RNA sequence: AACGAGACUCUGGCAUGCUAACUAGUUACGCGACCCCCGAGCGGUCGGCGUCCCCCAACUUCUUAGAGGGACAAGUGGCGUUCAGCCACCCGAGAUUGAGCAAUAACAGGUCUGUGAUGCCCUUAGAUGUCGGGGCUGCACGCGCGCUACACUGACUGGCUCAGCGUGUGCCUACCCUACGCCGGCAGGCGCGGGUAACCCGUUGAACCCCAUUCGUGAUGGGGAUCGGGGAUUGCAAUUAUU
């Protein structure tokens, strides 16, 4: 605590990884523990260089999309501190280990693509990285409160901690779980 | 005898000179207290040195900063990586080596332009774009 | 990347070892000074250039006899 | 305390309930009719929006080297959707800031000084940091 | 009497302004009428940015144009008779000069 | 008599003197080898000094013609009376005076003479008097009515880079007969690498040299010697 | 051996080193004045807040612009014929910050409406060379470049708070940028003053953003097209609506 920063009130001990594959790109807590997600500005210039920046940063940067929403990092940050707020009253949790449960829920475990044969569609099942899955699970989980809330009467806070929770708990009634099902389902058939 | 030494940081055209001075606590900026500085939700941010290193290293002098340049955002920055040279060079010249290197070890692990400037500035354009990059669309028909 | 050098550089790295065998060392600077007094090289960056690649020579010749 | 320490957000809001209870501030007689700047396409919902103006006025005057009818509202001026148009800023009113400004002058909290511009009365500057105390006394500095 | 004179120096050429107004440090210096250094100014940039195409046709493309000018003063302040005296020889280029009565 | 003009304004009237006058001058001067001018304000005077190679022609017999070109200028621009002097010059080197060489190359064309041979006997002059290499490019009609190029190269040349501003000159010249004009460019290449005037400077333009003294002696064996 | 590539020029990034500054600042007092005890103390003083005062003060970190230095695959570990080079790492600004310049030969490409550049042909007094009026904006339609929108990550009304590249009357023939005072809801009018400009406008007191009210999933207060009436400014003249 007063060697390593906590989030301004969230505990970044007590949290845990519970995969062996998927550590080593999640991180939060080694020493990358901070006050506030942000950045100088450093986070890409080599391919390892994106992999070292926080989970909830990465999060905050993949929330601010589709035209109108663009350069407004701190208005973006305002929906993270209600969402944690919002996640530990609901349920009553480390918030953190919510969220860490939801991109690990939400990461495809097989992937299909495209092969080119008889310039027909033929499709191949191939596996991905777990880069690829982090990457992926940041972008399924942002997209459906950012869906749900184009005429709703719920606030896109209110509508993001609903979607980590049925995450981080499979239940099918987020976009996520759903969509990571129906990849998964595809790569069965075509393999 | 008068005690003082000046620093300053930068990041994209954004000054901050943070000199030290001798005297006890006060951190001010353009004579105005430090926790109303104002977006007022990156407060944790100008603090984190202070709070990091503890407030025994801010007990032997009076920092007062004048800043110019940059917008709203650009200016913490500067400020936070002022007043971080600042109490260092103090140790640098009035007390020994080994108080200082110790501070220093400690900044710059979580090192996020305290001690350093980015050198990027904005690119200049050229014609046929609204951007440096982008471009004016193409038709063919 | 890139930034393979040009014959410009090798042939005169060659003749300024030739001639000036004994000033050099096999530090940078000292390599570069020599250069600058035993020859003009007309602009700045050229002059950092052919002291690397006088120093790179160098290296080589304290071994078995180069060929050029 | 000086104005600097405090925010200001509960400066005003403090400062604009003081005048309207000591009978200060004689008022234009349009002010229910008052669109208050030509960026905007509507009148204040607030209904004492003069009270709050005057308060915003005299704190600039503390900061600043003064100035007149003009500069006042460049201060306060924003920005104007011109619908189809794209977007530009422009001024705002005029002869409110006149009425304001020569308000403020009857009670002597302002005067015209030399310069180009009014300032604060010594009077006017003992009143703004006596209650910039009372803002520390009331929720706790 | 011993009046504060400034001579102004403007160009648009580094080395032809530059030791030119080294000259009038030295001859001063060298009588000690207690010069003042020189005090650079802002170099302005002129621009001019225009079609490089007359008859508009083909890929639209432009041209970048500047002149850089310079100035630069050096106070004085010594009887007006020696300095204009001095002032007005021993210039090579073709670099400007104008003297002053007074501004201090 | 005052005042007077911003300083950015300053130097674009100067560069307009500067221009006009250089043009004025080669509708007139054409036939007497012109090379170009160089202007010298100076303490209460103005100077014009009107290069050409052959300052016979220009001066005339009895100094007709200089007393024109004063008398003209004073008028033109509306100068203080008396304050214009002009003043003449010859050049030495004549081959490195490309303006002069193209307009020269002009009336010998327009004198009525073939083309190939012309373009020789301008080149190797231009080559004898100094220089790495040398140009020459005739743009027309000739022989049909369909136009066509003619390049006469020789030596050294360079066309990329700053060193183009410094170590060539370019002129462009029209000439007209009896169908359509013809096009004459020169372009020449000046030599000075080992000193002067100095007038390009010393480093060589498009591969840069490593000038190259040598000394190499030893005799050394161990003695005192005292002084 | 030569041209192009590179080299080169400009620009960005590294200087508590060098050079020097009331048309640039900082610091230091001398301060005296204002302010509140706001903190120790009593209000003084010490400390805090800016402004006037500032010098025959001190300095050049910040600002300005000149001369210089610095980066070379330099060092280390791999890899390569161990050559030319390539990959990782230390130091740190990593060997690519972005532009300018650019060969041979060609095109029936564009431009006779830039040219007192130009061939030939035409026309030249009932003129293809001058004043007045109209048109290039005329619409059942087709296409291209863009602008503004379809909302709550929002709109609306108040409050807070940050910038840079430039430009400006004394020019073309009649014309600039604007502070300040007064009058008007606004557009605007009127009285005075400065600026040849690191000097005056402008310590450019800009927007998004930030903080607090109001609206509530409703073609709604989202959107502002269409259209009626009225008021100003420019000009010799504003109708097919100049703004």
């Amino acid at each position: 605590t007063p060697d390593i920063k906590l989030f301004g009130k969230w505990s970044t001990d007590d949290v845990q990884i519970n995969d062996i594959s998927l550590q080593d790109y999640i991180a939060v807590k080694e020493k990358y523990a901070k006050y506030l997600p942000h950045s100088a500005g450093r986070y890409a210039a080599k391919r390892f260089r994106k992999a070292q920046c926080p989970i909830v940063e990465r999060l905050t940067n993949s929330m601010m999309m589709h035209g109108r929403n663009n350069g407004k990092k701190l208005m973006t940050v305002r929906i993270v501190k209600h969402a944690f707020e919002i996640i530990h009253l609901l349920t009553g949790e480390n918030p953190l280990q919510v969220l860490v449960n939801a991109i690990i829920n939400s990461g495809p475990r097989e992937d299909s693509t495209r092969i080119g044969r008889a310039g027909t569609v033929r499709r191949q099942a191939v596996d991905v990285s777990p880069l690829r899955r982090v990457n992926q699970a940041i972008w399924l989980l942002c997209t459906g409160a950012r869906e749900a809330a184009f005429r709703n009467i719920k606030t896109i806070a209110e509508c993001l901690a609903d979607e980590l929770i049925n995450a981080a708990k499979g239940s099918s009634n987020s976009y996520a779980i759903k969509k990571k099902d129906e990849l998964e389902r595809v790569a069965k058939s075509n393999r | 005898p008068l005690q003082s030494v000046q620093v300053f940081g930068r990041k994209k055209t954004a000054t901050a000179v943070a000199h030290c001075k001798r005297g006890n606590g006060l951190i001010k900026v353009n004579g105005r207290p430090l926790e109303m500085i104002e977006p007022r939700t990156l407060q944790y941010k100008l603090l984190e040195p202070v709070l990091l290193l503890g407030k025994e290293r801010f007990a032997g002098v009076d920092i007062r900063v004048r800043v110019k340049g940059g917008g709203h955002v650009a200016q913490i920055y500067a400020i936070r990586q002022s007043i971080s040279k600042a109490l260092v060079a103090y140790y640098q010249k009035y007390v020994d080596e080994a108080s200082k290197k110790e501070i220093k070890d400690i900044l710059i692990q979580y090192d996020r332009t305290l001690l350093v400037a980015d050198p990027r500035r904005c690119e200049s354009k050229k014609f046929g774009g609204p951007g440096a990059r982008a471009r004016y669309q193409k038709s063919y028909r | 990347m890139g930034r393979v050098r040009t014959k410009t550089v090798k042939k005169a790295a060659r003749v300024i070892i030739e001639k000036y065998y004994t000033r050099l060392g096999n530090d940078f600077h000292t390599n570069k000074r020599v250069c600058e007094e035993i020859a003009i090289i007309p602009s700045k960056k050229l002059r950092n250039k052919i002291a690397g690649y006088v120093t790179h020579l160098m290296k080589r010749i304290q071994r078995g006899p180069v060929r050029g | 305390v000086t104005v600097k320490d405090v925010n200001q957000q509960e400066f005003v809001r403090a400062l604009a309930a003081f005048l309207k209870k000591s009978g200060k501030l004689k008022v234009p007689e349009w002010v229910d009719t008052v669109k208050l700047a030509k960026h905007k396409e509507l009148a204040p919902y607030d209904e004492n929006w003069f009270y709050t103006r005057a308060a915003s006025t005299a704190r600039h005057l503390y900061l600043r080297g003064g100035a007149g009818v003009g500069s006042m509202t460049k201060i306060y001026g924003g920005r104007q959707r011109n619908g189809v148009m794209p977007s530009h800023f422009s001024r705002g009113s005029k002869s409110v800031a006149r009425r304001v400004l020569q308000a403020l002058e009857g009670l002597k909290m302002v005067e015209k000084d030399q310069d180009w511009g009014r300032k604060l009365t010594p009077q006017g500057q003992r009143d703004l940091d006596r209650i910039a105390g009372q803002v520390a006394a009331a929720k706790k500095k | 009497a011993i009046h504060r004179i400034r001579i102004t120096l403007t160009s648009r050429n580094v080395k032809s302004l530059e030791k030119v107004c080294a000259d009038l440090i030295r001859g001063a210096k060298e009588k000690n009428l207690k010069v003042k250094g020189p005090v650079r100014m802002p170099t302005k940039t002129l621009r001019i940015t225009t079609r490089k195409t007359p008859c508009g046709e083909g890929s639209k493309t432009w041209d970048r144009f500047q002149m850089r000018i310079h100035k630069r003063l050096i106070d004085l302040h010594s009887p007006s008779e020696i300095v204009k005296q001095i002032t007005s020889i021993s210039i090579e280029p073709g670099v400007e000069v104008e003297v002053t009565i007074a501004d201090a | 008599m005052a005042v007077q003009i911003s300083k950015k304004r300053k130097f674009v009237a100067d560069g307009i003197f500067k221009a006009e006058l250089n043009e004025f001058l080669t509708r007139e001067l054409a036939e007497d080898g012109y090379s170009g001018v160089e202007v010298r304000v100076t303490p209460t005077r103005t100077e014009i000094i009107i290069l050409a190679t052959r300052t016979q022609n220009v001066l005339g017999e009895k100094g007709r013609r200089i007393r024109e070109l004063t008398a003209v200028v004073q008028k033109r621009f509306g100068f203080p009376e008396g304050s214009v002097e002009l003043y003449a010059e010859k050049v030495a080197t004549r081959g490195l005076c490309a303006i002069a060489q193209a307009e020269s190359l002009r009336y010998k064309l327009l004198g009525g003479l073939a083309v190939r041979r012309a373009c020789y006997g301008v080149l190797r002059f231009i080559m004898e008097s100094g220089a790495k290499g040398c140009e020459v490019v005739v743009s027309g009609k000739l022989r049909g009515q369909r136009a066509k190029s003619m390049k006469f190269v020789d030596g050294l040349m360079i066309h990329s880079g700053d060193p183009v501003n410094y170590y060539v000159d370019t002129a462009v010249r029209h000439v007209l007969l009896r169908q359509g004009v013809l096009g004459i460019k020169v372009k020449i290449m000046l030599p000075w690498d080992p000193s002067g005037k100095i007038g390009p400077k010393k480093p060589l333009p498009d591969h840069v040299s490593i000038v190259e003294p040598k000394d190499e002696i030893l005799p050394t064996t161990p003695i005192s010697e005292q002084k």
